[PDB]
């Protein structure tokens, strides 16, 4: 053009990938959201966010999740609220005493002295133990070496609950849709979304339970496979089904200490006793783990591929773990990683949790009556790299945040700075 | 719908132009964290906007959304052809390329709507 | 009119129905306003209220006070000022101890603690045996959770506060002095907030509320039913003066650190029994007033008043909160016919919150005789010719103390902004 | 006065109305909830005054209290003659009888306004 | 800079008028009272600002900065002359002289802007 | 002119006397600002502010500052956030136990529970004289109230902090090198963010404050009042050391749950008693100067300095926050004059904050000797030929530490817009 002037434009559509806080949406139907789910309205938005579109065409930009923020502040969020719930309850401060135990190796029956609702006046109680929750006739409780317990009062339930992020006003999510996106580079298929779809912010070290599988075949995920610390995040084509039980018909009884403050405490055991198992179907295990060794045999070059016992060390490290109707296992995993490129596990139960994170505060974790099953569906692993070596993987884990970075890779937050200067034909 | 042009050329998205002017407020929005964090969100929401506008206001724009001025535009600022990028460019790259001379141009215009507002005053004055 | 086109007006007078948060404002003149009155400036805004003006002509709008909102706000209002009232003092777990008692008042004594937490030392109290749950006794708390003193410097004294209403919205007033609380009230009008409402808490009366300037109102959303609470409004008050006679003592003992419990010391010279005096020329007056009142609602039939319908104290008893003590007065003598007095009352010092979802409090003891005047102004009645002529005393929620004034009141949100047809053209 | 004139016709309830402009904003206004409780408030105030005027605004209006616009007026949204709404109705009655077609006329206003702004910027921008 | 020419004459500070409004909302920015304490004076600068504009927007100014206006100077508001201010006294001076009659000019002002747009309204529809 | 009309201007430069609260912004470069240091970014903004710039022309305002804001606020933020520091940790009411102590410092032994409730153990520890009360000892606290140990992760070390206006202020300053602190001062200058200051407590003299860079500075209310404190700036700073020799050592001793608490174990090597040095040259030099400046105030009397009032050791002496540890020195020696030096000093752990008003604290030991170097700055001191004469070093409060800094220094709000007369139509 001949000469031409400034033009300001309001409401273009240019972004910056920046950092923000994003909201909590819950997603329930009843006075759940009032129970008191950890996550429940308490918390976050009460229900209802809106679907999901908008695809834009011909875009490109930069993913990565190894240095997202959405994971960073779901895990600060996690700790903080998590916290927050198990104030406002006891405060197990008085069972630190002299416990008299006698021994079913497992369970160890304990007598105790405590406080009846005057505090000047005592009587003997008894309850049962888990042997891991306690350490040497004379015992007292584990906690005592390290600090307070803090009871997780009923009216709490640790039932993960699918909970929305959904962003500022402003600000605005996008997402990837190509299905074998492997976490970096550029991903064409986008489209913005208002809000995440529902994450089940769930717990467990070795493997993966209720995330989210991936349409097209099998994904491996990893920073730099060339290093051998990184971890892998396998997700799997299809699910495969697993079942947790704890066949003994437990009971609980409630003892009273000073104020009307109760604290529960395994009984009896009626009938006969049976060691906590999960079942794992062996038909579709062999056939995943078969498809992964060889997914698995692309990105290393043409060696064999093995999977050997876990790394050991502690046995939260070193088993499976989970949080099924306020109980929580340990299983082991041996049996299960045995091979190359039904099953039953024996597993034990604590009550006496530390945060699986190890920053959190004790907690004890009541007991529940009754038999209690657990129906799951595992959808991913995580591996380590360890031909005669590096054919041999190992579970691993350790770490909350490696269990939500496989199900927030899709996302990116986006600041919008709708000014826009542009040139063309103008006077005022 | 909202962003639903951030792909297409700069003469396809100067359309509409109100879906991004409309969303930048709205929404469905004992003592807890979570009502400060909120609090703190929002009000940086609002505060982020009514600086947009009251840059707009010093310029005249102000009411407008898409407003001539009076500050040439000198080829430095781009050697690209000025009638190739209404038709061939998305509005990102537009803002990847020309974001390093912002407050140059920003500046010129906290002046050049001033001068003006000095003859419109001295008119009658 | 040929062919017109929009105009867009902004700055209109429309409005909705409303769903908000008042905010209180007191109407302290002093530093009472810092001292804690539970509703003190710690609270909400301290004084000094825009007055209430602004008549509209011609406006009807269509009000409820059962389908009414404020009043859930404001007894949560109550809830948490009464809670972070009590957090930052005692604790009283350390008298969960075995006190041994002998002899309404027990001399009870027990050990406890010193300064050093290694010694102990008896000391001894009266405490009254309504508190007190079996020559072995501890207090009743104990078995239901920790109480919680009312340290001093913390004023049951019911201010009044008023009712103010965020930037953006509007409250409306009916004028209609026969409103009978539902239904188009025409004569309406503009308040900023609210006249000065006394927030007491009572049962099966009404004490320093607000008269109607008319004769005696009666109000219920549907009589029909047996179970809807009747909330009269008497045309004049009735003086009524309660008193402790007995002129009772305060000793302080300390537990633990720097922490201290009151409890009643002994009695100085003779004992007498707490009582309430209501003028009986007015009682009698006021009383056959309701009833001619009440008979135009059911048809032409007798009315008669009997005993209240008993069960907990708190229930069956007329209960003040006057002068730091919480007392628990019979009403039998009190309604007793168709269509001076003395009631002899009890005192507690363990104190439920009267919604009964409070957790426990300890009224600590006042010394000197202490004297209380209030008025009555409303009766809580209940519905039970033989039968239907029975009225029974009621009591209940809180907040049927206080539907007795947010009544008149209404919440709307402006929204200012219409299109309207005209001949304009850009 | 604020709603100092709610119930007169629409005639007269269109003088001022600065009134009912000013008040939206305006007012009197250890950690408590009288805080949280009280910033909600004041940020709700804040937010409907701002969309109000940003909506306005899309519609070239801001400014301006009554401002014409092209739109025109369907017989089917009003049967009852528009000569006669001006000088008999209150605007409660008004609002009661239009909310049902408020987007309607919303909607087709932004794509008017639209009409006043690219055509006028295309007089030099195309020219 | 900010309050640069605090000082100087009423002619003189009549320049510039962008960084003395600019400033009034730009700026750097578990429960902890810091939160309730910082975003108090944030929602109080806001609704400040905001009364300003719509005080503004009233008088039909909003989007200029030096604004004319139909309202008479009776010289009873200033004895000294009208043509000696503009280049001897400072604004501050100035504020402290007129401050005791400021509610009357916007009074003035706030009805002698629909008498403004009267003739404008009754242009554009009644015709 | 012929005929005018009303015009309005925005962003007119205008302001009047403000009342806000103002922000508080660090100035660390680490992992400090996170680190609790009471001021850390826990409660104010990271690091960074801008200079200080703009000087304005022909400007007079009256500053003032024995009624200015900026240090009641500060006052009761520094009460606020000390109050929040301490109360996470312990809670050290186990310890109100009785003591047998034998032998400045006792050697005391008690029974103290271990991890199990049900089980007890002897510990033994050294505890100072000044914080025993009585061949029994118990702590002075339990008679007043319970303390609270600062736990480690929290340094009293006073970093500089920034104040700085909200959105809509400005701060404007002094210039004047001799300003006297009222009436006009022309030399008015804007300022976004304050120069550092630093938060010291510290009474009966001044510790690394701000100078002036004329000569030395005297301030006052009325000096014609008996009882106003004057406080002095000196033109330099003389140099002052103070030492612990005694190479103490700590022991912890747990109780109950994972919550431990430290002690003074034995005294490791030889006892020696705590003091401080000063230059005697030039504490001379500075007292005459000070001394030849004070005569122009009072006509041509002689001036003396003399032993502090007495009363209360901290009223009585001059106090430190050395390495975490509080000193109580004796300044008699530093006083005896008219118009090197070693100062011997006790030392406290059981600390009320000096306010009064503040909850009681239990410094911790801390191992090694302490060597503590400051610049004194200025001095406070009270007006008694005879009587005349004599100066009285005193204090108390902690505000009159900060009414030293915060003098230069006005909080303005800007009133944007304004209406001036000429020339004009619509
Ligand atoms: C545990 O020991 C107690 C004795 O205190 C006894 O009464 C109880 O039956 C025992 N329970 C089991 C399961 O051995
Ligand atoms: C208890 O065990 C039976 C049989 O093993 C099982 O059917 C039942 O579901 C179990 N109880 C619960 C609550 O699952
Ligand atoms: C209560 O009993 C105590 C004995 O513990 C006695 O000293 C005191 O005089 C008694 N007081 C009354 C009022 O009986
Ligand atoms: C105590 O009793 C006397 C006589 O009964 C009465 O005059 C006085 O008012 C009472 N004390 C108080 C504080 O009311
Ligand atoms: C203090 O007394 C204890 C005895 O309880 C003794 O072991 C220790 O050596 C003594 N320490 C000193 C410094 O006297
Ligand atoms: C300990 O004392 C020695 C000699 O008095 C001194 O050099 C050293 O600095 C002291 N320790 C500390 C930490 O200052």
């Amino acid at each position: 053009a001949e000469n031409l002037w400034v033009t300001v434009y309001y409401g273009v559509p240019v972004w910056k990938e920046a950092k923000t806080t994003l909201f909590c949406a819950s997603d329930a139907r009843a006075y759940e959201k009032e129970v008191h789910n950890v996550w429940a309205t308490h918390a976050c938005v009460p229900t209802d966010p809106s679907p999901q579109e908008l695809f834009l065409e011909n875009v490109t930009e930069n993913f990565n999740m190894w240095k997202n923020d959405m994971v960073d502040q779901m895990h600060e969020d996690i700790i903080s609220l998590w916290d927050q719930s198990l104030k406002p309850c006891v405060k197990l401060t008085p069972l630190c005493v002299t416990l008299i135990c006698s021994n079913m190796g497992e369970m160890k029956n304990c007598s105790f002295n405590t406080t009846t609702e005057i505090r000047d006046k005592e009587k003997k109680e008894y309850a049962l133990f888990y042997k891991p929750d306690i350490v040497p006739s004379e015992y007292r409780l584990i906690n005592c070496n390290t600090s307070a317990c803090t009871q997780a009062c009923p009216k709490v339930t640790f039932e993960p609950i699918p909970i929305h992020y959904c962003a500022p006003a402003g600000y605005a999510i996008l997402k990837c849709n190509n299905e074998t996106f492997n976490g970096t580079g550029p991903c064409s298929n986008v489209s913005t979304v208002q809000c995440t779809h529902g994450i089940r912010p769930v717990v467990s070290t070795q493997l993966l339970l209720n995330g989210s599988l991936a349409e097209k075949e099998i994904v491996i995920r990893s920073e730099n496979l060339t290093n051998n610390a990184k971890i892998i995040i396998v997700h799997l084509n299809t699910s495969v089904e697993i079942v947790c039980t704890r066949p003994g018909n437990n009971t609980r009884k409630s003892v009273r200490i000073g104020p009307g403050q109760t604290f529960y405490a395994t009984g009896d055991i009626i009938g006969d006793i049976r060691q906590a198992h999960c079942n794992i179907s062996e038909k579709q295990w062999n056939e995943t783990l078969q498809k992964v060794g060889k997914e698995l045999q692309k990105h290393f070059p043409n060696k064999t591929i093995k999977y050997e016992r876990s790394a050991g060390g502690d046995m939260e490290i070193a088993t499976h773990s989970f949080n099924c109707g306020g109980e929580f296992f340990y299983c082991n995993t041996s049996k299960l990683f045995n091979g190359t490129y039904t099953i039953t596990l024996q597993c034990r139960i604590k009550q006496i949790i530390n945060m699986w994170q190890g920053v959190g505060r004790c907690m004890y974790a009541p007991p529940i009556a009754g038999n209690i099953t657990c129906k799951s569906n595992i959808t991913g692993l995580l591996l380590t790299r360890d031909n005669k070596t590096e054919e041999t993987f190992r579970p691993a884990g350790g770490d909350m945040r490696d269990n939500w970075r496989s199900e927030l890779y899709k996302y990116k937050v986006v600041k919008i700075e709708p000014l826009g200067v542009a040139p063309t034909r103008c006077k005022r | 719908g909202f962003l639903g042009a951030a792909g297409s050329t700069m003469g396809a998205a100067s359309m509409t132009l109100t879906v991004q002017a409309r969303n930048l407020l709205s929404g469905i929005v004992k003592l807890t964290v979570w009502g400060i964090k909120q609090l703190q969100a929002r009000v940086l929401a609002v505060e982020r906007y009514l600086r947009d506008q009251q840059l707009l206001g010093i310029w005249g724009c102000s009411g407008k959304l898409i407003c001539c001025t009076n500050v040439p535009w000198n080829s430095s600022w781009s050697n690209r052809n000025l009638s190739e990028i209404w038709d061939n460019m998305t509005w990102l790259q537009w803002d990847k390329e020309i974001s390093n001379y912002t407050q140059i141009i920003y500046g010129l215009l906290e002046e050049s709507q001033n001068q003006q507002e000095k003859n419109e005053q001295d008119l009658l004055a």
